[PDB]
């Protein structure tokens, strides 16, 4: 009884860090700072159940099946658990999860704060491709970062209404629209040139990282077009007038 | 119900234990009348066709409850039939007309979410290239990475 | 390799014929090299999912090879076996990492369209009721009409 | 083994005849167009089979 006790607490805290590592955290999961908090949030669970089995409780647990004959029972435990893979993750998540240039592009959807908040993603996934992150995972900061700077941008435009500005405001608005796209295609590229940092110091396991950029340039260009039609406009009214 | 009874006497100890014949906690879930009517619905009634079991460990002490529904928890043995078939007929076997599954006792919702993931989503793409189908699968993988995202 | 082979034994025989093991014809499909390395291939590596074992019966003989694909042979009483865990290990759960899908002597798209119509569908309502779902409902009704309009 | 062969045969003729001739417009799957199309060609098929 108490060595298939013992085996049946090594299986469920197996089963348990193997639940813990399964919600995995990645930058697809929200922007580039919801992909790093759920990293975060996943390196915590791992750690947690690697606590959990290294505690001394845990230890006489799986003493005591050893002894007992739950060898199987022990080994299926470890397997599943993946506690090391676990706080490695956490480690190397640590110091890629805490930097926010994502939120800080998303808060600041003007020229200056879109490309200040994409700079920003750009050296999360540096430091992160410098730590245990991925490669992937710096690329995928800077996606995010890239596209909470043009989901800013469009909220932004929507607060002020720059499609239906006047000339000057509507002048204004399309530039600023198309700087904040700019500045999310570069804070994407730079979380990307990031990420190629960490897959080159990882050459055997990161095959590489993507593109990123924002996810506007179109607005910027349909603005620039509004702009260049409104200055059309008027030239053709003194046209007329003449 | 006999060949009902007969699957889940040797396939699920083969399958939700560790393998081999049942152990004590099959044999007092299916001691509890509740197993023993989940089956017998399954068997006779073609409008029901689900039921549940399991052998679980509990900090060990066994208590599980066989429903006729599909059930599942943690760190528990579960084991339900997916009844393509509403009833069982008598010239084919009671079993073959619910294809019997035992859970994981990992956490059901990661489970789950491979379990869609690549496996109603992968056999809607196995007959799709034997011969929509894309459509379910797409939503299938995005209902996991949703699932994912969430618990995550 | 050998746990696929037992776990095909005990469960392919029970849903391909009306229950038992694996026959000589079985037997002798699973013992076969390159069968017996797509089995270690399918109980080993995560890639490899579906297990297909079949009990065929050609004009009514009892003579079958297994292998990792799955075809539609004469009579191909095919069954696969897709996993859910990344290896079938001998003290982990195996089975209840896996699961049971029974296939057609004859070509699978009626069979099919009926598991697509009523353990598909089904299943997704019966989830949706305990609750992309929606899309993959309609998605799923679209196949299985297109399905029927395919083996019709 | 010809006769089972024949057999087999005429079975997978007579399947490739159904499938061709039974390719109509679903019950609820498309509009009026698609079923339509459906039924002609079913009834191609039909004529062929």
């Amino acid at each position: 009884t108490f060595l298939n006790q013992l085996q049946s607490g090594v299986n469920r805290w197996i089963r348990e860090i193997q639940k813990v590592t399964k919600l995995d955290r990645d930058p697809a999961s929200g922007t580039a700072l919801q992909e790093i908090s759920f990293w975060l949030n996943l390196e915590r669970a791992l750690y947690r159940i690697q606590e959990k089995r290294e505690s001394p409780e845990v230890l006489l647990t799986l003493d005591i099946l050893k002894h007992g004959k739950r060898f199987h029972a022990t080994v299926s435990f470890d397997t599943d658990t993946g506690l090391k893979q676990a706080l490695e993750t956490v480690n190397d998540y640590n110091p890629l999860m805490k930097d926010f240039p994502l939120n800080d592009l998303l808060s600041a959807t003007e020229l200056d704060k879109i490309r200040q908040a994409l700079v920003a993603i750009f050296t999360h996934l540096r430091k992160i491709r410098n730590t245990k992150y991925p490669i992937q995972r710096a690329l995928r900061l800077v996606e995010a970062i890239s596209r909470d700077l043009s989901s800013q941008l469009l909220k932004v435009l929507g607060t002020r209404k720059l499609m239906h500005v006047a000339y000057e405001e509507f002048e204004k608005v399309m530039v600023a629209c198309f700087e904040v796209f700019q500045t999310w295609d570069d804070e994407y590229e730079k979380l990307q040139v990031l990420l190629r940092d960490i897959v080159k110091r990882k050459r055997e396991e990161n095959l590489k990282m993507v593109w990123r950029i924002n996810p506007h340039r179109k607005l910027q260009a349909r603005l620039d077009q509004m702009r260049k039609f409104r200055r059309q406009h008027e030239q053709l009214r003194a046209v007329i007038v003449r | 119900v006999s060949v009902l009874q007969k699957h889940l006497r040797k396939l699920v100890p083969l399958l939700l234990e560790d393998g081999g014949e049942a152990p004590a906690a099959l044999e007092a879930a299916l001691e509890e009348k509740s197993a023993l009517e989940q089956m017998r619905k399954f068997l006779s009634d073609p409008q029901v066709h689900t039921v549940l079991v399991e052998r679980s460990t509990l900090k060990e002490f066994i208590s599980y409850n066989i429903n006729i529904d599909i059930h599942y928890g943690v760190k528990s043995n579960s084991l339900a039939f997916i009844k393509r078939t509403p009833v069982i007929d008598a010239d084919k076997p009671v079993s073959s007309q619910l294809r019997v599954l035992t859970l994981s006792e990992d956490s059901p919702y990661e489970t789950l979410h491979s379990f869609i993931s690549n496996a109603v989503a992968p056999f809607f793409k196995s007959y799709i290239r034997e011969s929509m189908a894309p459509s379910v699968e797409k939503k299938i993988a995005e209902l996991e990475m949703g699932l994912l995202h969430l618990q995550q």
